[PDB]
């Protein structure tokens, strides 16, 4: 007869629109009070501290966060920065370079990233 | 908590630092000014983020500057009273 | 949609006279419709079909 | 003292704020002027000033009110067809409003007499003439000239009181004055006025209409001398409202009289007995509520609640001369005072959140959680409830199953109080019909009834709701703990705490008249379907009804679908295709206005400032380039002004939208 | 069936249903072997993504890498 | 081959003449006299209007007033006699490929609108010119207002004067260019 | 703010007297006695007014839902207790959450005997 596949339908369909959802449901409430809960997005998780430092132990990635990684020789680009700047400096000025740079490196900004110490 | 950022172009006004509601933000000496004070943000912890320290801010664009950050919030940051987090 | 154009479907009978016919997309199975009668996307007695 | 009552001020704008006093620099400084223009109580000067204000400024609506009356009444003497329609009030449509042959208005006229051609008013104020004794064109030239003289005398005292009223005056904070000799004097000594002027001039009149004369003798026997008819001449004993007059289909002009003399007596011996009454509970609410905004809030609920109950007391307890016919008449009568009531009622809302500001709040105001937590409760559960029926009706008899549904036929809701509420009218066991037309039939209340009545009870809730959260949490909240200090009107607090957006009691109003107005959108398509089907429509002289919607509504409106297509689609007919019909032109090119007005005002109401700014900057980038600089700088619209727009918009469309769909309607099947 | 809409009645359009079964419950079980094991292995492909790449796995897993001949060609053909 | 059936229902000219270039040539259109539609839809009108006057008084106002509008719609029948109207519609159509010189062409009212909408936007820049203030952009200088109108008629030669003379257009880096893009 | 409903001695009293307030009773007793009348009361919204309201069953279809709709509530409150873990039932020195859950799981124990008891009356009456 044109039905006999109603057999396989009165167990799919409800399987998969009630039994399925409902474990899928009841899972995922589970799952939102794991501590890796949305480890990708929600700050201050275990396995994202774990996997940066995965990343950071490569020795590929480990001055990747760097902004200034890529100086090949950075004695070469000190040095001549060093002497420009002594033929630029004003008058009796006592600012050398690298308590220049130490300077402009230090910033004060205490409430950045500070999610970086519960997990 | 948001962030609260503190620019040079301050000029002591002590604005922002009456129309903040939690005490976020507070006068600094200087000396890049005729005020010689600048604002500051040792606090941003309890920073809301009403933005009022902006609406307050009479530079030609604000000298504090508040960035939202919403993946980020706290208890403080919220502002919650019904629920602790602590 | 070829499984159930295969097995919940009529592509053979609507390959013939195509024109004039309908394909059916699956069947229904609800079961919040009438256990009596018959809907009015069945042929009587015969399953729920969809166009 | 009238020396200081100089033009000198005229120019300059914005004068009566302070904050406006730096000059138009933005096109804000604008829409800030008309914002402040009527706020007394913001607006520069003492105390005295803004009672001078408030008071004049009555005095000047007043005058207003007088001479609109007056154009009313000089539209029905001078522009209307009101002798035929005397002569034959069940042959003639009202019609006191012609318009131009110009672009070819000329087909919005239509034929309503023999003689005139006009726009069928279904004001009703051919029959308030009517039960007003007037006859004669010079009777209506009086009315009109009184109503004149009323304007001009109003606008007089407007204006003189700006200067008699002085920093000393006090009349105005003398509440026990006021109530009693507002009591006494105009609700007692005007109440039996009136029903004096009732039994000298409509008894002398109105009988004699209904006894045939309409030729009355012309003056020989219409100017009164006819004190050989006797004041109850025709009130066959029975009792009011039991026995109608079966020639013009309402209660008997001699017991309206009595009433008014009754209610006046009544009145009256209010205003002795309050000489000595029941006291010293309301006295913090005597002491905590003189104020302005507060005595306004509270006239506002009061008369929005009376027009509510002039809506439902016009329709199904007629009063007027040949109106209950005037089916037309009928449905403006009970839906426009609907409309009031709703808005009256968010205006006195919005004024007890300002008095709550301004004021200092009474005790309710601490459990507030409690308060406005069970009304939270309430709401969600009539929603699910209520509603619901609808849905799980139409989900059911979409599955094909109408024995699983709520209807008659099948699982039923009896109203079991409102069928038990006979007390009501307590007519004997029969209709009463006048001219081919049901003047009325007792609405038999079944399961759709109770459905919608049960709609009606969760939207007021709901409303409600978004009213009293605006009132309780304006000084102050869980979330923003100074909204004292932030004022009455504010956009926000800032996106900070998750987002502070529409905090302010204004928002709150702002979210209630969106509440409100589709609270009594169904209170109008609940009466505008239930009047056709059940009441309202044709006999047979077999004692058969034959109504309009012949019976739609107990075998539809148990679904959302059955309203969808019954009534907004099946009685829309008339509206949609009435291009080139002479009368109900107008009604359907309103329609399809409404429809551009409520869609244009989503523009307002899902958008924000900031894009409309930025637009308008780089537009202005354009005319900088041309040395084309607007002084008074664009700015775009405030967050405010925007949300007050968008609800305007949406409100006046949505209205417009009903209003030419049910008077199309009824212009055609009348 | 109970037709509905204008042109269906106005032109006789009728849906024949075949007096057969279409396919066999032999056929659908062979097909959802196949299904079963698309479930499976999208299962895993779904624990791998979530996971992501692990870089410390040199320290701990086998072997010692590879790059194809050819991927070595295309990392010096350019980017 | 009958290009009516192969492109379903519309014809093409088939013909590489100019003098098939105006509106007039077109076989969609047809000079509403001889329009069958154009006699219906007038007929109808003629009809309709007619049987509503005959609901009212011979003597009344009504009646002359109706009469009157039967007189405008004859008037309007003979005088979109000459329009062009689609062989199907009936509906006299409006010529918008600049012909200049065909009943219902879109040119004179678009060279007169061009004109005042000219003057309109003059006026308003001279005015905006001379007052170089916000107080006067709420307090109209009345006299002032009224002279730029009434100087505002020869905009089409004073307007390009200041074009090619450099006094219209300001450069770009005299008035603000919009929003920072970049800095770091 | 002590109001009549919630700090009046009767609603104290009452309060402190429900199962899950009731002092001396075990866990089990707690989730005995709440099962018990959940299980009773839910089986009439069901055989009454319901798909199968009319066939000459009626009551066992009833009786079906209502114990689906106690395990079901029975399996949140499992979720709630291994999610939140309440620990003021559990007994000193024990797995954190092993009293609600001991709570729950005899819940459901008490709504399948409640349904049955409610279905047996109407059977029998
Ligand atoms: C109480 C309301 C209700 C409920 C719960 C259902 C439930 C169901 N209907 Mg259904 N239906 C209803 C009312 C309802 N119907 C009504 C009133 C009609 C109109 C008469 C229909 C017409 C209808 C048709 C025509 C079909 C269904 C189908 C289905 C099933 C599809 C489930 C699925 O694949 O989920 C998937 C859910 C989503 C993708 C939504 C995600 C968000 C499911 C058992 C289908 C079926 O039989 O599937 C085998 C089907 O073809 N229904
Ligand atoms: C305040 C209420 C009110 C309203 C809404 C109207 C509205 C109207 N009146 Mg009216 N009128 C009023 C009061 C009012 N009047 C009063 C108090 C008087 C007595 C002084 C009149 C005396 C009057 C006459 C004598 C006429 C109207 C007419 C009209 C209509 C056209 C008006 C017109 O040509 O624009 C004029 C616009 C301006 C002058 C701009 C200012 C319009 C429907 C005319 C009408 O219906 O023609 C058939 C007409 O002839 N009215
Ligand atoms: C609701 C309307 C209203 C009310 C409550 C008042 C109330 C008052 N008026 Mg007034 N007035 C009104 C309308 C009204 N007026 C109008 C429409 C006019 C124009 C004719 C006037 C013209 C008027 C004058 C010319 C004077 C008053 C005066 C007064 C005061 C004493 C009059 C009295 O005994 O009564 C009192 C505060 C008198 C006053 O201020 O007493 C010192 C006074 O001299 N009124
Ligand atoms: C308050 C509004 C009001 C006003 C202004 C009038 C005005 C009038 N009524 Mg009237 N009337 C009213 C209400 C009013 N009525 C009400 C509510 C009723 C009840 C149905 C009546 C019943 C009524 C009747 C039955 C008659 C009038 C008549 C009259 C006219 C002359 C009588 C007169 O002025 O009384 C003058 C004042 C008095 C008679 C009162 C004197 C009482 C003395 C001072 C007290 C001492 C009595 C002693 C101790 C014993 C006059 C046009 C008469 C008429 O037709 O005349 C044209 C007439 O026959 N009226
Ligand atoms: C004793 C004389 C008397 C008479 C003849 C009437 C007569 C009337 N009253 Mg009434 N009334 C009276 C005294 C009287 N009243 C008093 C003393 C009060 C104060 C409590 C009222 C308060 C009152 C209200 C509040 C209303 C009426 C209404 C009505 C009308 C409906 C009647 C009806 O259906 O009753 C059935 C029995 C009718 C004209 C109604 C009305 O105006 O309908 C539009 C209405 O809403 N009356
Ligand atoms: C007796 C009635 C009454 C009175 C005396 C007042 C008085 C006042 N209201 Mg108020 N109000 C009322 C009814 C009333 N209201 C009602 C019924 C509502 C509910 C909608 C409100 C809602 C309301 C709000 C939300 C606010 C006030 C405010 C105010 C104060 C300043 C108003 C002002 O300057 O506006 C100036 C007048 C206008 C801007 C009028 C503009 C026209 C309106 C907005 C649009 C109407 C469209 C029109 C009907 C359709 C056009 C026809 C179309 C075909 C073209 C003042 C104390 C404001 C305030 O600060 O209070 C202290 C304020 O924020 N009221
Ligand atoms: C989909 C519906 C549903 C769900 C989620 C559950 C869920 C549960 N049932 Mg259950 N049950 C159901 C329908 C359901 N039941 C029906 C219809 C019946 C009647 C045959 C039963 C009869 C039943 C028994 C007899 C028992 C359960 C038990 C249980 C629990 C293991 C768990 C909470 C067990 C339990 O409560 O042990 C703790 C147990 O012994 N159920
Ligand atoms: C007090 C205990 C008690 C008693 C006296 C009965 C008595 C009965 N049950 Mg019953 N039942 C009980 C507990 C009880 N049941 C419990 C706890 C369950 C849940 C598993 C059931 C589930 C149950 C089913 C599913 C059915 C009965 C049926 C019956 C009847 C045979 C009889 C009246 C049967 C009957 O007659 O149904 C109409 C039947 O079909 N019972
Ligand atoms: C309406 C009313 C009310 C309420 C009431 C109520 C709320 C009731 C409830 C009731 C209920 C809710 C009841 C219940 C009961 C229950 C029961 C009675 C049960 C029993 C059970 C049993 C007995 C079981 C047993 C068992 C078990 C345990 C297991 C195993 C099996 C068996 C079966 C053996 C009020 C007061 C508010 C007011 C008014 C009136
Ligand atoms: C469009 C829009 C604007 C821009 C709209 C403005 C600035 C309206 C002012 C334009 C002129 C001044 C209105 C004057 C009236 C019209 C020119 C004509 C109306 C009547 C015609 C039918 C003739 C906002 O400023 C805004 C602000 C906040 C939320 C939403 C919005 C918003 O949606
Ligand atoms: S308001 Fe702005 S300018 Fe003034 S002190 Fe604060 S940060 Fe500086
Ligand atoms: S955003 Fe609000 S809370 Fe935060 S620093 Fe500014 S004013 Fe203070
Ligand atoms: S979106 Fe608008 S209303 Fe909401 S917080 Fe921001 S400025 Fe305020």
């Amino acid at each position: 007869k044109y039905g006999d596949q109603r057999k396989f339908a009165a167990v799919l369909v409800p399987l998969t629109t009630l039994v399925f959802p409902a474990v899928a449901m009841g899972m995922f409430v589970l799952y939102s009070f794991q501590e890796d809960a949305f480890w990708r997005i929600v700050p201050g998780t275990k396995r994202a501290r774990e996997l940066d430092e995965a990343w950071r132990e490569h020795p590929l990635f480990a001055n990747s966060k760097d902004p200034l990684d890529g100086l090949i020789n950075p004695d070469d680009y000190e040095k001549g920065l060093e002497e420009a700047w002594e033929r630029a400096k004003p008058a009796g000025s006592t600012v050398t370079v690298k308590d220049k740079l130490k300077q402009l490196s230090k910033q004060n900004n205490p409430h950045w990233e500070s999610w970086r110490a519960m997990s | 908590s948001h962030a609260v950022k503190i620019y040079d172009t301050c000029i002591g006004c002590t604005l922002c630092v009456r129309a903040c509601p939690t005490d976020v933000l507070e006068m600094v000496p200087a000396s890049i000014n005729a005020a010689k004070q600048v604002a500051s943000s040792p606090r941003v912890e309890d920073c809301v983020g009403c933005k009022r320290c902006e609406t307050a801010c009479p530079t030609d664009f604000l000298s504090i500057r508040v960035y939202l950050q919403d993946n980020e919030e706290t208890q403080y940051s919220l502002g919650l009273d019904l629920v602790d987090w602590s | 949609n070829l499984y159930h154009i295969a097995s919940n479907a009529n592509y053979s009978l609507w390959v013939k006279n195509p024109i004039p016919s309908m394909p059916i997309a699956h069947n229904i199975w609800d079961p919040h419709f009438t256990n009596s009668t018959s809907t009015p996307y069945s042929h009587t007695i015969i399953t729920t079909i969809l166009i | 003292i009238f020396r200081y009552i100089n033009t000198t001020l005229w120019a300059k704008a914005g004068h009566f704020n302070k904050a406006l006093s730096k000059g138009a620099k933005t096109t804000t400084w604008i829409w800030n002027l008309h914002d402040y223009a009527h706020d007394f109580d913001i607006q520069q000067r003492s105390t005295g000033l803004i009672a001078r204000k408030v008071f004049s400024s009555n005095l000047a609506h007043l005058s207003l009110v007088f001479f609109w009356i007056s154009g009313m009444h000089l539209h029905g003497a001078y522009l209307s067809n009101y002798d035929i329609w005397l002569k034959d009030p069940k042959s003639i449509t009202p019609s006191s409003h012609l318009a131009y042959s110009l672009i070819g208005q000329d087909i919005l006229n239509s034929y309503t007499s023999e003689y005139f051609s006009g726009i069928t008013i279904t004001s009703g104020f051919f029959q308030l003439y009517r039960s007003e004794g007037i006859i004669t064109q010079s009777q209506l030239k009086y009315a009109c000239a009184t109503s004149l003289i009323a304007t001009l005398i109003c606008l007089s005292g407007s204006y003189l009181h700006m200067q008699l009223m002085s920093k000393f005056t006090s009349f105005y904070k003398k509440f026990q004055s006021l109530s009693q000799d507002h009591l006494i004097i105009i609700f007692g000594s005007r109440s039996t006025s009136l029903s004096a002027h009732q039994i000298h001039k409509m008894l002398p009149a109105n009988p004699l209409l209904d006894s045939g004369i309409s030729k009355p003798s012309i003056l020989q026997v219409i100017s009164n001398s006819l004190s050989y008819t006797l004041a109850l001449f025709s009130t066959n004993l029975s009792s009011t409202g039991k026995l109608l007059n079966p020639s013009t289909r309402s209660v008997f002009l001699s017991q309206v009289a009595a009433h008014h003399k009754t209610t006046g007596v009544v009145f009256i011996t209010l205003g002795l007995i309050r000489f000595l009454t029941m006291y010293k509970s309301q006295f913090s609410i005597l002491t905590s509520y003189i104020d302005y905004h507060i005595v306004l809030s509270i006239n506002l609920a009061l008369i929005a609640s009376l027009s509510i109950i002039v809506a439902d007391h016009l329709t199904r307890t007629p009063i007027y001369p040949h109106k209950s016919t005037s089916y037309p008449t009928i449905l403006c009568l009970s839906i426009h005072h609907a409309w009031l009531s709703g808005f009256l009622i968010i205006g006195s809302g919005a004024h007890a959140s300002i008095f709550n500001l301004l004021g200092s709040p009474t005790s309710e105001i601490r459990h507030r959680d409690p308060i406005y937590s069970h009304l939270i409760w309430v709401c969600i559960a009539i929603g699910l409830h209520s509603f619901s029926l609808y849905c799980h009706n139409d989900t059911l008899e979409a599955l094909g199953r109408p024995e699983d549904i709520f209807h008659d036929n099948s699982i039923q809701l009896k109203a079991i109080f409102a069928k038990q509420s006979f007390l009501r009218a307590e007519l004997q066991p029969d209709i009463e019909m006048l001219d081919k037309k049901i003047i009325r039939i007792t609405q038999e209340l079944g399961t759709a009834d109770f459905i919608v009545h049960h709609i009606h009870a969760f939207t007021i809730h709901v409303t409600l709701l978004i009213l009293s959260k605006g009132v309780l949490y304006a000084r102050n909240s869980r979330f923003v703990s100074d909204k004292l200090e932030l004022g009455f009107t504010y956009p926000c607090d800032g996106p900070g705490r998750g987002g502070t957006c529409q905090i302010s009691p204004w928002d709150h109003l702002f979210s209630a008249v969106f509440w409100m107005y589709n609270c009594l959108n169904v209170v109008t398509f609940h009466y505008f379907w239930k009047m056709q089907s059940d009441v309202w429509g044709f006999v047979s002289i077999q004692k058969h009804i034959s109504h309009y919607s012949q019976g739609d509504f107990s075998v539809n409106s148990i679904t959302i679908n059955g309203w969808l297509r019954n009534l907004l689609w099946s009685e829309a007919s008339q509206v949609i295709q009435s291009y080139a019909l002479s009368s109900i032109c107008p009604y359907g090119f309103i329609f399809l206005i409404g429809h551009f007005i409520w869609a244009f005002s989503l523009m307002f109401l899902f958008s924000g400032r900031a894009y409309w700014q930025e637009l308008i900057e780089s537009i202005l980038w354009s005319h900088h380039k041309l040395k084309i600089i607007p002084h008074i700088q664009p700015r775009a619209l405030s967050i405010s002004q925007g949300r007050a727009v968008g609800f305007i918009h949406y409100t006046l469309g949505g209205i417009g939208s009903t209003w030419a769909f049910i008077i199309s309607r009824l212009l055609v099947l009348t | 069936r109970v037709p509905g809409g204008k042109r269906t009645q106005e032109l006789g359009l009728v849906i024949p249903m075949a007096d057969e079964d279409g396919l066999t419950d032999g056929q659908v079980a062979g097909l959802f072997v196949i299904a079963l094991v698309v479930f499976i292995s999208a299962m895993d492909l779904a624990k791998t993504m979530y996971n992501g790449i692990n870089p410390a796995k040199f320290k701990t897993s086998k072997g010692k890498g590879y790059i194809s001949p050819l991927v070595k060609r295309y990392i010096e053909n350019g980017f | 081959a009958k290009p009516l059936e192969m492109f379903g229902g519309v014809d093409i000219d088939l013909e590489d003449t100019p003098a098939h270039w105006t509106i007039k040539a077109s076989p969609v259109l047809e000079p509403c006299k001889d329009n069958k539609k154009f006699h219906k839809k007038l007929k109808d009108e003629l009809y309709k209007v007619k049987k509503n006057q005959q609901k009212f008084a011979e003597g009344s106002a009504a009646y002359a007033r109706f009469n009157k509008k039967i007189k405008m719609i004859e008037l309007r029948e003979t005088a979109y006699g000459d329009r062009l109207c689609g062989k199907k519609d009936g509906l006299p159509r409006t010529i918008a490929t600049g012909e200049w010189n065909v009943r219902g062409s879109a040119m004179w009212p678009a060279a007169i609108f061009l004109y005042i909408a000219g003057w309109i936007g003059w006026a308003g820049r001279s005015y905006l010119i001379r007052t170089n203030d916000a107080a006067k952009e709420i307090n109209i200088d009345v006299p002032l207002a009224v002279t730029c109108m009434a100087s505002g008629f020869s905009w089409p030669v004073a307007a390009w004067q200041e074009i090619v003379n450099g006094e219209m257009a300001v450069p770009n880096d005299q008035i603000h260019n919009g929003g920072p893009w970049n800095q770091s | 703010v002590i109001t009549l409903t919630e700090n009046g001695l009767f609603a104290k009293q009452f309060l402190s007297a429900l199962a899950f307030y009731r002092e001396g009773l075990k866990p089990w007793q707690r989730g005995l006695e709440i099962g018990m009348a959940h299980g009773y009361f839910l089986i009439g919204p069901f055989t009454s007014l319901g798909p199968l309201r009319n066939t000459p069953e009626a009551a066992t279809v009833g009786l079906l839902c209502g114990c689906a709709i106690v395990g079901i509530v029975s399996i949140g409150g499992l979720i709630f207790g291994s999610t939140i873990k309440p620990t003021r039932f559990d007994k000193d020195g024990d797995k954190p959450g092993a009293g609600f859950i001991e709570m729950i799981n005899w819940h459901a124990v008490g709504g399948l005997g409640g349904a049955g008891f409610a279905h047996a009356l109407i059977t029998v009456f």
